[PDB]
RNA sequence: CACCCCCGUGCCCAUAGCACUGUGGAACCACCCCACCCCAUGCCGAACUGGGUCGUGAAACACAGCAGCGCCAAUGAUACUCGGACCGCAGGGUCCCGGAAAAGUCGGUCAGCGCGGGGGUU
RNA sequence: AGUGGACGUAUAGGGUGUGACGCCUGCCCGGUGCCGGAAGGUCAAGUGGAGCGGUGCAAGCUGCGAAAUGAAGCCCCGGUGAACGGCGGCCUAAGGUAGCGAAAUUCCUUGUCGGGUAAGUUCCGACCUGCACGAAAGGCGUAACGAUCUGGGCGCUGUCUCAACGAGGGACUCGGUGAAAUUGAAUUGGCUGUAAAGAUGCGGCCUACCCGUAGCAGGACGAAAAGACCCCGUGGAGCUUUACUAUAGUCUGGCAUUGGGAUUCGGGUUUCUAGAAACUUGGAUUUCUAACCUGAAAAAUCACUUUCGGGGACCGUGCUUGGCGGGUAGUUUGACUGGGGCGGUCGCCUCCCAAAAUGUAACGGAGGCGCCCAAAGGUCACCUCAAGACGGUUGGAAAUCGUCUGUAGAGCGCAAAGGUAGAAGGUGGCUUGACUGCGAGACUGACACGUCGAGCAGGGAGGAAACUCGGGCUUAGUGAACCGGUGGUACCGUGUGGAAGGGCCAUCGAUCAACGGAUAAAAGUUACCCCGGGGAUAACAGGCUGAUCUCCCCCGAGAGUCCAUAUCGGCGGGGAGGUUUGGCACCUCGAUGUCGGCUCGUCGCAUCCUGGGGCUGAAGAAGGUCCCAAGGGUUGGGCUGUUCGCCCAUUAAA
RNA sequence: ACGAUGCGCCGAAAAUGAUCGGGGCUCAAGUGAUCUACCGAAGCUAUGGAUUCAACUCGGAGUUGUCUGGUAGGGGAGCGUU
RNA sequence: GCGAGCUUAAGUUGAAAAACGGAGGCGGAGCGAAAGCGAGUCCGAAUAGGGCGGCAUUAGUACGUCGGGCUAGACUCGAAACCAGGUGAGCUAAGCAUGACCAGGUUGAAACCCCCGGGGGCGGAGGACCGAACCGGUGCCUGCUGAAACAGUCUCGGAUGAGUUGUGUUUAGGAGUGAAAAGCUAACCGAACCUGGAGAUAGCUAGUUCUCCCCGAAAUGUAUUGAGGUACAGCCUCGGAUGUUGACCAUGUCCUGUAGAGCACUCACAAGGCUAAAACCUUAUGAAACUCCGAAGGGGCACGCGUUUAGUCCGGGAGUGAGGCUGCGAGAGCUAACUUCCGUAGCCGAGAGGGAAACAACCCAGACCAUCAGCUAAGGUCCCUAAAUGAUCGCUCAGUGGUUAAGGA
RNA sequence: GGAACUGAAACAUCUCAGUACCUGAAGGAGAAGAAAGAGAAUUCGAUUCCGUUAGUAGCGGCGAGCGAACCCGGAUCAGCCC
């Protein structure tokens, strides 16, 4: 197995993936952050996958 | 043993006395051996290079308080 | 920078610091003064903090004395060593020239320079 | 095709292993093999084609493409040993039935006792502590047999003490014929030193008239075969297997050769008062004789006919499927290494070594990493740690609170060095700069990688702002390149338009850890060995060293009743010699023959005897021990290849 | 009488034949201190001579200076044979 | 030669001679992954860069010669092997068909017949006995450039059987045959021979010849199925450009944590006082991984305030990547080694000449040539053997000189 | 029908190579040949051979390496029969 995993991370429109570790370890589900990838502003990436 | 790990080779690449570009590298250090005067700006690696292009030179009371500066 | 003194903020960057200690007083600063609220304490207006006089120089702070402490620190002499030239089988060591500490003694100091302001001799 | 088995047919033929005869042949089906079973797991092509897509106006064409159904075979379950085997280490399937045991098996080992010899490492018989016996890779016996091996005894011997005399064929001399391996060139001595460390040839010193001839076998590291031992070569070959890969062969499903039919049909169509006759597309047993195979009759193999006889749509063969496949075949089987092997090591980080720049080796001295953290980040704001003493509730050396001291004696996620008190340590609020596009300048490296990085854009985040953010105090938390997966993008896309496929940006797959990484895919063995090389490199011998070995000397505790030193000398120290086991790797791998014996010897002296002494715990005698002394001398046998050692029996002494 | 020291004694045995290189040396040829005088190299100086380079002159030549140990190697000028 | 252009190939026509032949090649524009833009271009949402032109527009191209590179035997010789198609059973390993051979002597199985399994006769069996041929090779010796490329004398095995032997014949290369050694297969069988592939490959060895001039190395670093081999640096040389940038030495400045020295922290550790002994004080010490300190030196910069001549880059060719000693400084070792591994200087490699008897490394001194010339270095001056049996104050009477120490006198 | 050394610095795909070799048919030659083609201009108009395109395209453990064709230029050019 392993215990942290290299997650994926998909913009709403879904143009882009930043890709980072996170770690099944605190983060029991959670991953909500943000990025500037087409659209000017940084927008709301959930990084399920 | 005979484990052993690669050379580093830190050390003051700027002697006092030695005019520097912008951005030139002038001491290498685990820490903060120098602490950086006026004009210089310190790394990630705690190494610290000049921003404005000049002479160097060394303010050194020493014993953690040694400082470099560069004159323009 | 007329003379002192206070509040602050620098340069310096323990020869300036510690302790013993004495002066200080509503001028400056300082505690005490109260707290539903601005604001805050992972409990306490102790700390920030907001509303102020008395009171008091107690404490803290400022300023003087102070060589018990720390801090600095020669000269002199070495240690060592650059070059030269040697001995000992060896560990090791010597000589010529020149550079030359560290420790200790002698002795030095409880500092030294600014800048703005406040109140004094009215 | 044809043959052998075999013109044989289970009392025969093939293979495997034991190896007359005798008494016998125990335990353990767990793995492996094989033989049975075959409820279930998995498994190819094929049958099926539901759906997912292109491309066309569409008909249609066309790329993929499941579920179910598909054999052997493996997983699973029994069993099988005169199958492969196992029957031991202060739980495994079991743990040794008989018989034997110091063995052809015994390391310690010359085991202990007895036998035999004056003396027995051998040998024989007992014992058993069987390193490391054992039952058809057979256990224990066995008469007879053996150019078999071992031990003994008789007999006789020149094997020997110890050699002598004789014969003949050489050998030698004369005449005739007359080669060979070899050969840098030779006007070619002894010592001692020196040099690549074994000198005729370099140094000194000694000796030596020129030349033969018969002899000997120390030297010329003599001769001969570019070491068969050892190491190396990204050499070779033979052999092995559960290394890899294939593959003859071999088993298995489907298709063709290959067919009528009855019989049960999950199903097809037009057929008809949920229904069945014409009929199947198949599958399935079963059966049939024209395909085919095979056998008998004047016509031996073959063809005909066969009153014919048997099998039979199987067997055989063609394609294709999946399995088995050391029988065959082609190969893989790492390096460093004070010789190879074994052990260890292979990448990154920290310190010392590292000789005050950077750098610097070692199988040198120490230890870490193959990650973590949704907050251990960014920012804003706020706290200050060990430890001690006095005092204290159940606790008391150390929980917790309270005062005093407290440039740090703490902490910093893991290892340490640096660093740090105005914080990087501790604690909250907000959010993600753990951004996209860039990169002036440098550090570092042979490259390739790697490190740091001001400032600009787009846009964020915190702060009232200055400002700080493109990860963590820093230094480890990692692998180019190829081949592919996933998301975008709209660059190529072969006549044109599309699409298939490709390119680019993002990302994923690596103890490729032998960590710059030979393939997608790989172990042994050689003593039957072969080649090419190496004194680049071991075994011997010489050399250098001298830890270990041999020896001496100083001291002096005590022993010696007494008295250190007649003798002996703790615990320590100093030297010598080069004889031991070594280290090192210097000459020698186009060759330096090695252990023991035998034969010749010669030298040292640290002296076993003999000679001269001193002291003595020397009355005498026999001694002890030290000094001077190398002329000579120092025995014969049993045991073992032995050196050695033990023993017999003597010695001035062995 | 303990001491510092200068030069020496003992301590101090290996293997074919000895030795400081030999003779021989104290009636110094040992030694420590000084001072000369000479020997002594392919180093330096003299005379002659030729190359490499470079300046300097005339349409390689000549002058002045200078240089010339050499393995793997790089460069250059030339001699011999068909 | 022609030059912003330069030139052919195949061929055609001529040949005692060469011309024609422009298809085609190179220069002229680059950037990009490509579409594609174009002195601009890729990255990107615009500005920060990369390559590129301007600028120095550095002129190209067809030949010749030569230095290198490639590919092919590719400087020459040299494998053990591999593969193909053949040739061989006239040797030898077996089979088959068919013929032949085995003196002589010993022993006396059954069966058969008598007297009671036993005795007698009789008979003539056997992988039986002895021993010639013959077949075979057991032990010593000789032979060892042989008489002989496997024998000879003597000794030994069998010798009616699983025997010997003729002829003819069959079986062969991963194949045959094998009472089993990997033995035999035409005198070298763990895979014959011949021809061929084929000049296999050879990171391995050896060898590579005429002369003179000039310069002159390397045995280091990193990477490697790498270590005795290669790649890239490092060092050499030739040419072009640059133009003192070099180099030593001096001044100025900065950086360093060694020697030494110290305990202020860490480990250790010496005698005491103090005390529930950690702690504490007086005194006393060692430290590669200890540092309150801390030179000499050393490195970078700048100058040249001073003597010198090297340097830098760019293009062609290399070799070297095995080092050896000594002294100093360390590690490893035993404070061993002509030991092994690093730093550093010098020599040797690549070095002649004088000294050190001799002697790559030590001490002196870098050989252009010639001389029957002079001064010197190290080292020397009794004879060998060139040069003071020099001078002056001593020292040692030991041949010390001309081989150590603790210790004694 | 069909190698293997060899290169790949090992070695399987690969190359060495349809090389060597064997075997068959045949001639002075042979083969091939008169487009159900190349190809991208609605051109070409049999086959063979040279130059070239060109180491371009491309194939390849995308490794060692392997490598076209069209256009164009020449040599020769006849298409005939079922
Ligand atoms: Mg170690
Ligand atoms: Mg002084
Ligand atoms: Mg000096
Ligand atoms: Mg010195
Ligand atoms: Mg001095
Ligand atoms: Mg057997
Ligand atoms: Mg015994
Ligand atoms: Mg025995
Ligand atoms: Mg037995
Ligand atoms: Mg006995
Ligand atoms: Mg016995
Ligand atoms: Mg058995
Ligand atoms: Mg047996
Ligand atoms: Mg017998
Ligand atoms: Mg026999
Ligand atoms: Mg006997
Ligand atoms: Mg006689
Ligand atoms: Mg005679
Ligand atoms: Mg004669
Ligand atoms: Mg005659
Ligand atoms: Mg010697
Ligand atoms: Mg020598
Ligand atoms: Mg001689
Ligand atoms: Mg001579
Ligand atoms: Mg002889
Ligand atoms: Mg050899
Ligand atoms: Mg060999
Ligand atoms: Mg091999
Ligand atoms: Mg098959
Ligand atoms: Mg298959
Ligand atoms: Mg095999
Ligand atoms: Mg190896
Ligand atoms: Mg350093
Ligand atoms: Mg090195
Ligand atoms: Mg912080
Ligand atoms: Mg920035
Ligand atoms: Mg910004
Ligand atoms: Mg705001
Ligand atoms: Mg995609
Ligand atoms: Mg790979
Ligand atoms: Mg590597
Ligand atoms: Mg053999
Ligand atoms: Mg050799
Ligand atoms: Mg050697
Ligand atoms: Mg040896
Ligand atoms: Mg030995
Ligand atoms: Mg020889
Ligand atoms: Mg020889
Ligand atoms: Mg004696
Ligand atoms: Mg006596
Ligand atoms: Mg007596
Ligand atoms: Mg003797
Ligand atoms: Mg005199
Ligand atoms: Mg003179
Ligand atoms: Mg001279
Ligand atoms: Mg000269
Ligand atoms: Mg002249
Ligand atoms: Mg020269
Ligand atoms: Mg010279
Ligand atoms: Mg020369
Ligand atoms: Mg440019
Ligand atoms: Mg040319
Ligand atoms: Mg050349
Ligand atoms: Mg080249
Ligand atoms: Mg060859
Ligand atoms: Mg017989
Ligand atoms: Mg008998
Ligand atoms: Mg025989
Ligand atoms: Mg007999
Ligand atoms: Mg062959
Ligand atoms: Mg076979
Ligand atoms: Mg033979
Ligand atoms: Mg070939
Ligand atoms: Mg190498
Ligand atoms: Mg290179
Ligand atoms: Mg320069
Ligand atoms: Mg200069
Ligand atoms: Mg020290
Ligand atoms: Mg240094
Ligand atoms: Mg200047
Ligand atoms: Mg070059
Ligand atoms: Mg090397
Ligand atoms: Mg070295
Ligand atoms: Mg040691
Ligand atoms: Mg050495
Ligand atoms: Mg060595
Ligand atoms: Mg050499
Ligand atoms: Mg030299
Ligand atoms: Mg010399
Ligand atoms: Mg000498
Ligand atoms: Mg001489
Ligand atoms: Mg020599
Ligand atoms: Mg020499
Ligand atoms: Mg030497
Ligand atoms: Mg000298
Ligand atoms: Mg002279
Ligand atoms: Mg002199
Ligand atoms: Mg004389
Ligand atoms: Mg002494
Ligand atoms: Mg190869
Ligand atoms: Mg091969
Ligand atoms: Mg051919
Ligand atoms: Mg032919
Ligand atoms: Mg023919």
């Amino acid at each position: 197995p392993r215990i942290i995993v290299k997650m994926e991370s998909s913009a709403g429109t879904g143009f882009y993936y930043t890709t980072t570790k996170n770690r099944r370890n605190t983060q029991a589900k959670l991953e909500l952050k943000k990025y500037d990838p087409v659209a000017k502003k940084h927008v709301v990436f959930r990084e399920k996958k | 043993n005979g484990r052993d790990s690669n050379p580093k080779y830190l050390g003051v690449k700027k002697f006092g006395g030695e005019v520097v570009k912008a951005g030139n590298i002038l001491v290498r250090q685990r820490g903060t051996k120098f602490k950086a005067g006026q004009g210089v700006g310190m790394g990630r690696d705690h190494t610290l290079f000049a921003l404005s292009d000049g002479k160097v030179v060394f303010i050194n009371k020493g014993k953690g308080a040694r400082f470099i500066s560069i004159e323009a």
